[PDB]
């Protein structure tokens, strides 16, 4: 249990849409890990004072309450799509599937 | 019909060496089974537990989504 | 005095711009 | 001729034949020689043919 390779931690994961502001991003583990420490650092440069980091902060959160209100409109029109497909009935799972069997296997 | 022929006579000549027990023996004489594939699990009961091999975590990815 | 904090402002402000930013990197 | 529309049909047909052979084998090491005899060769696997 103790010697089974070269390990690897857990780490940090990104809200997409106040990372990299507005517009579309891609994928690197180096430029997530930057911005969550770059932004408790301005955070704590804004709070000191500092009108350029306030800047940057305000900035942040301009895109952080334009990403969240976009997300719950889409859970909002996501629910109202539901409610027209099925009526107020519910989507139901697939039983699942343990193989062949001696028996009628739906029962 | 050719081929089938051909494939069996070999095979009866091929499959007539000498001895052909002392490798049954030989075989057999090793109980212990081939190692089989190590997992991470529970000392009680043997289900499975998550690993953190590099070669597989360095291609893992998540995100953060405001709840409903 | 005050140069330190301007020059650090600064420098991750210039490290956040030209690297480290995924949207010039999709691009 | 920016009023015509030509549709284009790609289709594949399925390949259906397909099969798997699962051998191994054992050699047992008195010394150096890895016993390369006639009845050492036969394998011990499983065959699946679909």
């Amino acid at each position: 249990q103790m010697s089974e390779g070269v390990l690897k931690p857990e780490g940090w994961a990104t809200m997409e849409t106040v990372a990299g502001l507005g517009e579309e991003v891609t994928e690197d583990e180096g430029a997530e890990s930057f911005n969550h420490v770059y932004y408790r650092q301005m955070y704590e440069l804004a709070v000191a004072g500092d009108p350029w980091a306030q800047r940057e902060y305000a900035a942040m959160l301009r895109a952080y309450d334009k990403g969240c209100e976009s997300y719950r409109a889409s859970y909002e029109e996501a629910d109202v799509d539901a409610n027209v497909e099925y009526g107020v009935e519910s989507y139901v799972v697939d039983p699942i599937d343990f193989g062949p069997s001696f028996d009628p296997e739906d029962m | 019909a050719v081929k089938v022929a051909l494939g069996v006579a070999f095979a009866f000549w091929w499959t007539s060496g000498p001895g052909a027990d002392e490798e049954m023996d030989a075989k057999a004489q090793q109980e212990p089974d081939r190692r089989s594939q190590y997992t991470r699990h529970y000392a009680f009961k043997g289900r499975g537990r998550k690993e953190f091999l590099r070669s597989d975590m360095k291609n893992d990815a998540n995100e953060l989504v405001p709840t409903r | 005095n005050f140069v330190y904090s301007e020059l650090f402002v600064k420098l991750i402000k210039e490290c956040k711009k030209r690297i480290h930013d995924q949207t010039f990197l999709k691009n | 001729d920016v009023n015509k529309i030509n549709v284009k049909i790609r289709c594949e047909e399925v390949q259906p034949k397909s099969m798997e052979l699962d051998l191994d084998w054992s050699f047992q090491l008195k010394n150096g020689i890895p016993s390369i005899n006639r009845q050492s060769l036969i394998p011990g696997g499983s065959v699946e043919v679909s």
